[PDB]
């Protein structure tokens, strides 16, 4: 559910 | 040793002889009790008036600060002239009066406010009914009930009954407790509403997932204590929601203290229950009272879940937030370090921190006594392990309202917390020195939400955590928490605030150097409860000024009446933030500071007798609190049993000068009436008296 994003 | 759990109790003597009593002592003569009645039941008065009759627990359960009825059966009438005995409430292995975990209780003529007492208010034979009234500051936790009566050769005591045993819980009602809440339906949303809704997904692909938080199902009160126990937390902090809050934010995971909910995110989940299984909170905390081990698994909304369950469950008021784009901050300097390599990829290596689709934690309600008034309400607490805090997975609890204008020098945790709702993003290249490539200043933080009051709504609250994005406070408040982690000098101080008029707040740069500063500058000025709680912000601006060399510079904000007095209440104080940065060095200047307006008295008294049918003269008197001219005076006098409504006019009242007026009433309601008056002028307004009066 919860996920690291990659940076934007 | 430590008195730390609440389940392990000592043995109460039940004939606690003196000294070196005689044989043949005759303790006939003494009261014994044959009988206590709690009148516990889930339809009954207690437990209905106390808002704990939801709770699947047939013991007594009640609300401190908040009183009670029992009724006590002995072998004779109580007899005061002869007859002596108190009730006693005890709490762990090691109780002690001046710990607050041994409670006398003792039967008073009235009861005092704020303080432990039972008052007889009904007798019949040989039974006494009583009215207990706890402190609103009572330990929280589940307590043994003696009656304990007195003699010569020392005191007399009932035996263990687990039947009486008593939970005193936190109480949102209470007006004197730390968890106050004034208003019901708020109480009814943040502390017995057993369901939710958790929104989760994307910022503009928002998804719901609701949630049974259960905390009134059989076996859950108990399971809260136990986690109390489980921490080995001191009895006597437990009535207090800053250490229950802080305590609950570590135990709800697993880490350093054996806690209920293991953290995964490894999409295997073995040996457990996989994250996103759970649809409520009460399987995973009976799982952990039987089983006392830890519950696998959990992540953010879950570790939310069971936190939520446990504030609400204690009475502290509770609620779930979702923060998208939640910023983990890994090296505590309140931005995220994205080292880039040279190819202009990111260096998965040395960039540690990172950023969440979002996040979920929870916000609980209470006084920051703590902390300087303006800060109490909402406090964010996080169970979900990230960062240590003082050398535990834990966090909080956070004022919000520090959060918001970056003060967040203020305990606990809230740089973590303003990193996470609102630090930038720095791209930094690392070469073989580090050099700054670019700064993202709205990504994190886009949106926080919670449930709505009454529906299952969302409710955008990221204004309570942080300043609009693009606007000048965004930045001023960031770098004020930047500063808590130029030769300018700066303060401020309110002139002359009275009550009912306009103002004036004085903000002073002294400037000892010999350059000239540009100041861009915020102010905030709010409401505030008197016990500190934050109410609403109602000023606002930006400003800029230009501070030339040796020199001191004032700038005068004026506060008209018209802002403020439309959400004044009782005792109510003023809570400013001034946050200036000198532009050229980027200094931050910031400062906060609060102030009780001074009150003008209206003074009404009465004389001739007050009885319903015949004259009575009211006097009322005014004296001008200010050193100008009040004019066009209008008083005002209402009484709803008392008077029909009336009104003097005075064309001008001089400086620190005196009126009264006489206003002959008669009354047409008997008993417990009121009189209130009113004084509004071209200047000062909405001033007021009041007096109970008995018909
Ligand atoms: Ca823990
Ligand atoms: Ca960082
Ligand atoms: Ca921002």
């Amino acid at each position: 559910x919860x996920a690291l994003l990659p940076w934007p | 040793p430590p008195n730390n759990s609440n389940a392990a109790e000592d043995d109460l003597p039940t004939v606690e002889l003196q000294g070196v009593v005689p044989r043949g002592v005759n303790l006939q003569e003494f009261l014994n009790v044959t009988s206590v009645h709690l009148f516990k039941e889930r339809w009954d008065t207690n437990k209905v008036d106390h808002h704990t009759d939801k709770y699947e627990n047939n013991k007594l359960i009640v609300r401190r600060g908040q009183s009670f009825y029992v009724q006590i059966d002995f072998s004779r009438p109580y007899d005061p002239r002869r007859d002596l005995f108190r009730v006693e409430y005890v709490i762990g292995r090691y109780p002690q009066e001046n710990k607050g975990t041994y409670i006398p209780v003792p039967i008073v003529s009235e009861l005092q406010s704020g303080k432990w007492g039972a008052k007889i208010v009904m007798r019949e034979d040989r039974s006494v009914r009583l009215s207990i009234q706890s402190s609103p500051k009572c330990i929280v936790g589940k307590f043994r009930m003696y009656v304990a009566v007195w003699t010569p050769y020392g005191v007399l005591r009932t035996s263990r009954n687990p039947e009486t045993d008593t939970y005193i819980l936190f109480n949102p009602w209470c007006e004197d407790d730390a968890v106050y809440l004034d208003n019901e339906k708020e109480r009814e949303e943040y502390v017995l509403n057993d369901i939710g809704v958790i929104f989760y997904g994307e910022v503009n692909d928002i998804k719901t997932r609701s949630w049974s938080y259960g905390q009134f199902e059989d076996g859950i009160l108990d399971t809260c204590l136990y986690v109390m126990d489980r921490a080995q937390m001191d009895l006597s902090g437990r009535g207090n929601p800053i250490k229950v809050s802080r305590v609950g934010s570590a135990m709800v995971n697993a880490k350093d203290d054996e806690g209920v909910l293991v953290g995964s995110w490894d999409n295997i989940y073995a040996y457990g229950v996989p994250p996103s299984a759970w649809t409520g909170s009460v399987d995973i905390l009976l799982e952990y009272r039987s089983s006392e081990n830890p519950v696998r698994y959990g992540q953010c909304w879950v570790f939310a879940g069971v936190f939520n369950t446990f504030l609400r469950c204690l009475g502290i008021p509770a609620r779930i937030v979702t923060n998208y784009f939640s910023a983990h901050d890994n090296d505590a300097n309140l931005q995220m370090d994205i080292f880039l390599e040279e190819d202009g990829n990111v260096n998965s290596k040395l960039t540690k921190d990172s950023v969440w689709n979002y996040h979920c934690w929870n916000e609980a309600w209470m006084t920051r006594p703590d902390l300087p008034v303006g800060f109490g309400g909402w406090q964010a607490v996080d169970s979900t392990p990230q960062e240590n805090s003082d050398g535990m997975y834990r966090c909080g609890p956070a004022s919000v309202q520090a959060i918001k204008h970056g003060h967040v020098c203020f305990q606990f945790d809230a740089p973590f917390v303003f990193a996470e709702v609102n630090s930038d993003l720095i791209y930094i290249t690392a070469k073989k020195t580090h050099v700054v490539e670019n700064v993202d200043a709205t990504h994190i933080g886009k949106l926080i939400v919670t449930k709505q009051i009454g529906g299952d709504g969302m409710m955008d609250i990221t204004d309570t955590y942080k300043f609009q994005e693009g606007q000048e406070e965004e930045r001023l408040a960031l770098e004020t928490a930047l500063m808590y982690g130029s030769n300018v000098d700066m303060d401020f101080e309110v002139e002359n605030a009275v009550l009912g008029k306009d103002f004036k707040l004085s903000i002073t740069f002294r400037n000892n150097s010999h350059n000239r500063y540009t100041i861009t500058a915020y102010l905030s000025a709010n409401i505030t409860f008197y016990t500190g709680v934050p109410k609403a912000e109602f000023k606002k601006e930006t400003f800029d000024v230009t501070l030339e060399p040796l020199s001191f510079k004032k700038e005068a904000v004026l506060i008209q009446a018209g802002e403020y007095m439309g959400q004044l209440l009782e005792q109510a104080s003023l809570h400013f933030f001034v946050t200036a940065r000198i532009n050229e060095t980027r200094d931050v200047l910031a400062k906060q500071k609060s102030t009780v307006l001074t009150i003008p008295e209206i003074i009404i008294k009465v004389r001739g007798t007050q009885v319903v049918g015949s004259d009575m003269t009211v006097i009322v008197e005014f004296t001008n609190p200010l050193k100008e001219t009040l004019r066009n005076v209008w008083v005002h006098l209402d009484g709803p049993g008392v008077t029909r409504p009336m009104k003097k006019m005075f064309r001008e009242i001089r400086p620190n000068s005196t009126v009264q007026w006489e206003e002959v009433c008669r009354p047409w309601v008997s008993g417990h009436r009121k009189l209130i008056a009113s004084m509004s002028s071209d200047s000062l307004r909405h001033v007021y008296g009041e007096l109970d009066v008995q018909i």
